[PDB]
C-alpha cells in the first residue's frame, strides 16, 4: 500500500497500453481490409469535381432527367442525380439488378444527404460539387432515398426512390 | 494490497463492448455492401 | 462595501459563480425542448403543445437549434471557463487577474444574447453547425464569434497564473491541475482557429451583406477543424474534476500523477487533427486523408481508454479502503448517497457504451453505415450529454457550498440523487432507442414524428425514445426545483464557503520525477501540437483554397 500499489499500477497500465494498441490495429487492419474489396466504392470521390447549383438544373446532364441513367461500359452507368429542396431528381431511378452503378449527385441549393435504405451508399450532396460513389446492386426491388441532412423544412419529407429492376 | 480485479473486470467489459459493437457493425457494413 | 465579505480580499469566486450559473441557465432553457425532440423520435408530436407553452417557437428545428446551441456550445463552454479557471488558481491559492475575467464573462454574455435573439425570432434556424450555404442572421454569427473569442481571453487569465506562479516558484513542477489547465487552454487555442477562420474569412462577410456566397466545402473543413476537439474541450473540464477530485469524494486517492498528465498530454497532442471522421462522407476530399484521420482519431481513444483504468483503479482502492471486499465488493463501499460523487460515476458507466460508438464512428467505411442516423445523437448524448453534464451537475454539490458559502441541506442532497438517477436512466433508455432506430436507418435532425407513417420498423426503440421523454421531463423539471430551490433560500452559513475544494492525493510515485518532468515540457509539445494540425489540415486546406467555389445562401425555414 501507498508505494507497493504503484509499481503494480504502472505495469498494469502497461498491459492496457499494449492490449489497447493491439485491438486498435486489428481494427486499423479490418478497416483497411475493406478498402481493398469492392465495398470500398460507396466512399466518395477523392479528387475535386466542381459545378454551380444555378446553371446545374438548366444545363449539364442534370438539366434533363430523362438523361440520368447513362451506360458507360458493358456494365457501368453514370446516373446523374439532383438532390435539392425536398425531392431528388429523378423519381424513380430505374437501374439494373446485378450491374455496376455510378451515382453523380449535386445540389441546386443547400447541402442534402443521400442515403440509400439497404446500403452504404450514403454521402453528402454539396451545392457546388459532384460527389461520386459507386455501388453495385444485387437484388431487384425498391430502395428509399432518405436525406439524412437538414435541408431545411421539407427536410423530413425529402425521400426518394431507386428501383432495381429484375 | 494485491491484484485489482475491479478495474480489470472493467477495462474488460469495456473491451467486450467495443467488441460487441465494432464487429456488430462491420457485419452490418457488410450485409449492406 | 459587501454584506458577504468575499469580493474584497478573495473574490475569483465572484466570477466562477457566474460563468457557472449562466452556463446552467443556458442548459435549462435549451434542454427544455429535449423531451419534445425525444417524443418526436418517440413519435409523438409534442410540438403543438410546446408551441402553446412557448408562443415564440416557430419550427421543430428552431427548438433543436436552441436546444443544441444553448447546451453544447453555450453551456459546455461556460463550464470550462468556470472549472479550468477557478481550479488552477486555487491549487496555487493565487488570484486570477479580475479585469480580464469579467471582460471574459461579459464578452460571452454580450455574445450569448447578441447571438440568442436572431434565434428565438427564428431568424437563424441553421442548426449548431450552421452549414453554409444555409443562411442565418448576421447577429447570430456575430454573437458567437464574440462569446467564443471570450475564452480566447480565459486562455491567458490562466496562462497569466502559469507565468506568475512558475516564475516565483522556479525550478518547481506545476502541480497537476494547473499543468492540466495549461495544456487544455493550450490545445484549445490550436483548435479554436478552425471555426475562428471560417467566421472572420467567411461566415461574417457573407452574412453582414458583404460577399454573396461561401464555398460549402471549406466552410466545413474549417468548421470541423475546431468542431471535433470542441467535444474534447467539453469533456476535459470533467476529466479534471474526475481525475483529481472524485477520488476524495470517493474517499481514496488518485493512483497516479503522471497518468493524468499523460492522458492530458495525448490530448493537446491528438485532438485537433481529426475533423475528417466528421467528414468521412464528404465529397472532393482525398480518400487517404480520411483513412489517416482514421488512425489519428483512433490513437485519440488511447487517453480516455487508459483513463478508464486510472479512474476505475482509484475508485477500486477507495472501495477496498472504506470496506470493499469482493470482485465488485469495493463498489457498494463507495459514497452512493453523495451526488457530488454519484453523478460523475453514472456519467462514466454511460460513457463506456458511448466510447464504443465513438470508435465505430471513427473506423472510416464503417461510418457509412451510421453517418447521420439516430446513431450519432445516441453516441454524444451518451458522451457530452451524460458524462460532461452529469459531471457538471454533480459538482454543484461541493462547488456551490464552496462558491456560495451556502451549504447543501439533506433536502436536496436527497433530491439531487433523485434527479441524477432519474436522468441517467433517461440517457440510457433513449441511448438504446437512438442507436437502435439509428441502425434502423432513421435519419437524425428530422421531424420524423411529422411523417408518422414512415419508419415502421422504428416501432419499438420508438417506445424507448417516447419513454425517455416522459422520464427526462420528470428528470429535468426536478432539477429546476433543485438548481433554483438550492439557491433560492437565504440560509447561508459560509463556514463551509471557505473552500478546501475536495482535492485528492497521489499514490506518491517513483518515476514521478525524471518522467513527470518530460510532460511539464509544456511549450515543446504545444509545438508538435501546432506542428500536427499543420499537416492535418495540410495539403487539404491549402488545396481547396486554390479552388474555392462560393455559392448563394438559402433560407428555407
Ligand atoms: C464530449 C464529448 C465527446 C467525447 C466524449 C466523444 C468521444 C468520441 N467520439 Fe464523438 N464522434 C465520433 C468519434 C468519437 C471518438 C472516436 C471518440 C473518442 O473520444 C472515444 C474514446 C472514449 C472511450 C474509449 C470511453 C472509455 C470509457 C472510460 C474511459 C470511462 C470508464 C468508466 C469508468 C471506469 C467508471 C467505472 C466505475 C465504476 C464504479 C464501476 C465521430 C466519428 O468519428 C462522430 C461523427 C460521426 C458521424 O458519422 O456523424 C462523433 C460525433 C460526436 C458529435 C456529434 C456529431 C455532430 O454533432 O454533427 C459530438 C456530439 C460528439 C461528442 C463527443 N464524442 N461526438
Ligand atoms: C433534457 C434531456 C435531453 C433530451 C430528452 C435530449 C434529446 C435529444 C434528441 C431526441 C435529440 C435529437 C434531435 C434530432 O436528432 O432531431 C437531441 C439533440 C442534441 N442534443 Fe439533446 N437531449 C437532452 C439533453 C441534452 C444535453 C444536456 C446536451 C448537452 C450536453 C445535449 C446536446 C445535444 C446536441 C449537441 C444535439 C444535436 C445538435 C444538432 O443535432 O443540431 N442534449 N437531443
Ligand atoms: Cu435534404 Cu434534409
Ligand atoms: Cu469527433
Amino acid at each position: 500500500d501507498e508505494h507497493k500499489a504503484h509499481k503494480a499500477i504502472l505495469a498494469y497500465e502497461k498491459g492496457w497500453l499494449a492490449f489497447s494498441l493491439a485491438m486498435l490495429f486489428v481494427f486499423i487492419a479490418l478497416i483497411a481490409y475493406t478498402l481493398a474489396t469492392h465495398t470500398a466504392g460507396v466512399i466518395p470521390a477523392g479528387k475535386l469535381e466542381r459545378v454551380d447549383p444555378t446553371t446545374v438544373r438548366q444545363e449539364g446532364p442534370w438539366a434533363d432527367p430523362a438523361q440520368a441513367v447513362v451506360q458507360t461500359g458493358p456494365n457501368q452507368y453514370t446516373v446523374y442525380v439532383l438532390a435539392f429542396a425536398f425531392g431528388y431528381q429523378p423519381n424513380p431511378i430505374e437501374v439494373p439488378q446485378g450491374a455496376e452503378i455510378v451515382f453523380k449527385i449535386t445540389s441546386p441549393d443547400v447541402i442534402h444527404g443521400f442515403h440509400v435504405e439497404g446500403t452504404n451508399i450514403n454521402v453528402e450532396v454539396l451545392p457546388g460539387e459532384v460527389s461520386t460513389v459507386r455501388y453495385t446492386f444485387k437484388r431487384p426491388g425498391e430502395y428509399r432515398i432518405i436525406c439524412n441532412q437538414y435541408c431545411g423544412l421539407g427536410h423530413q419529407n425529402m425521400f426518394g426512390t431507386i428501383v432495381v429492376k429484375e | 494490497e494485491e491484484k485489482p480485479k475491479g478495474a480489470l473486470a472493467v477495462i474488460l467489459v469495456l473491451t467486450l463492448t467495443i467488441l460487441v459493437f465494432w464487429l456488430g457493425v462491420y457485419a452490418v457494413f457488410f450485409a449492406r455492401g | 462595501s459587501e454584506i458577504s465579505r468575499v469580493y474584497e480580499a478573495y473574490p475569483e469566486k465572484k466570477a466562477t459563480l457566474y460563468f457557472l450559473v449562466l452556463g446552467f441557465l443556458a442548459l435549462i432553457v435549451g434542454s427544455l425542448f429535449g423531451p419534445f425532440q425525444a417524443l418526436n423520435y418517440g413519435n409523438v408530436d409534442a410540438y403543438p403543445l410546446l408551441k402553446r407553452l412557448l408562443p415564440f417557437v416557430q419550427s421543430y428545428y428552431q427548438g433543436l437549434t436552441l436546444h443544441g446551441v444553448l447546451n453544447a456550445i453555450v453551456f459546455t463552454q461556460l463550464f470550462a471557463q468556470a472549472i479550468m479557471v477557478y481550479l488552477p488558481a486555487r491549487e496555487l491559492n493565487m488570484r486570477p487577474n479580475m479585469g480580464l475575467m469579467w471582460l471574459s464573462w461579459w464578452m460571452a454574455f454580450i455574445g450569448l444574447v447578441v447571438a440568442a435573439l436572431p434565434l428565438l425570432a427564428n431568424e437563424a434556424t441553421v442548426l449548431y453547425t450552421f452549414y453554409p450555404p444555409l443562411k442565418g442572421h448576421w447577429a447570430f454569427y456575430l454573437g458567437a464569434s464574440v462569446f467564443v473569442l471570450s475564452t480566447w481571453v480565459s486562455i491567458y487569465i490562466v496562462l497569466d497564473l502559469w507565468r506568475r506562479w512558475k516564475a516565483a516558484n522556479p525550478g518547481k513542477v506545476t502541480p497537476l491541475v494547473t499543468y492540466m489547465a495549461v495544456v487544455f487552454w493550450l490545445m484549445w487555442f490550436l483548435a479554436s482557429l478552425g471555426l475562428v477562420l471560417e467566421a472572420v474569412l467567411f461566415l461574417l462577410p457573407w452574412s453582414f451583406g458583404l460577399v454573396e456566397g461561401v464555398d460549402p466545402l471549406v466552410a466545413r473543413t474549417l468548421f470541423w477543424w475546431t468542431g471535433h476537439p470542441i467535444v474534447y474541450f467539453w469533456l476535459l473540464p470533467a476529466y479534471a474534476i474526475i481525475y483529481t477530485i472524485l477520488p476524495k469524494q470517493a474517499g481514496g486517492r488518485l493512483v497516479s500523477d503522471p497518468m493524468a498528465r499523460l492522458a492530458f498530454l495525448l490530448f493537446l497532442l491528438l485532438s485537433t487533427p481529426v475533423g475528417f471522421h466528421h467528414q468521412f462522407a464528404d465529397p472532393g476530399i482525398d480518400p487517404t486523408w480520411k483513412m489517416i484521420h482514421s488512425v489519428l482519431t483512433l490513437f485519440v481513444a488511447v487517453p480516455s481508454l487508459m483513463t478508464a483504468f486510472t479512474v476505475a483503479a482509484s475508485l477500486e482502492f477507495a472501495g477496498r479502503l472504506r470496506g470493499g471486499r469482493g470482485l465488485f465488493g469495493w463498489i457498494r463501499a463507495l459514497p452512493w448517497d453523495n451526488p457530488a460523487f454519484v453523478a460523475p460515476v453514472l456519467g462514466l458507466l454511460g460513457f463506456i457504451p458511448g466510447g464504443a460508438g465513438g470508435i465505430v464512428n471513427a473506423s472510416f467505411t464503417l461510418d457509412y453505415v451510421v453517418h447521420n442516423t439516430a446513431w450519432v445523437p445516441g453516441h454524444f448524448h451518451l458522451q457530452v450529454a451524460s458524462l460532461v453534464t452529469l459531471t457538471a451537475m454533480g459538482s454543484l454539490y461541493w462547488l456551490l457550498p464552496n462558491l456560495t458559502g451556502k451549504p447543501i441541506s439533506d433536502a436536496q442532497r436527497r433530491l439531487g440523487l433523485a434527479v441524477v438517477w432519474l436522468w441517467f436512466l433517461g440517457m440510457m433508455i433513449m441511448a438504446v432507442g437512438l442507436h437502435w432506430a439509428g441502425l434502423l436507418n432513421v435519419p437524425r435532425r428530422a421531424y420524423i414524428a411529422q411523417v408518422p407513417d414512415a419508419y415502421p420498423h422504428a416501432a419499438v426503440p420508438m417506445v424507448f425514445n417516447v419513454l425517455a421523454g416522459i422520464v427526462l421531463l420528470v428528470a429535468l423539471l426536478l432539477f429546476i426545483y433543485g438548481l433554483f430551490s438550492v439557491l433560492l433560500s437565504r440560509e447561508r452559513k459560509p463556514e463551509l464557503a471557505e473552500a478546501p475544494l475536495p482535492f485528492a492525493e497521489v499514490i506518491s510515485g517513483p518515476e514521478d520525477r525524471r518522467l513527470v518532468l518530460a510532460m511539464d515540457r509544456i511549450g515543446f509539445w504545444f509545438a508538435v501540437a501546432a506542428i500536427l494540425v499543420v499537416l492535418a489540415y495540410g495539403p487539404t486546406l491549402v488545396q481547396l483554397f486554390g479552388h474555392l467555389n462560393p455559392v448563394p445562401g438559402w433560407r428555407l425555414w
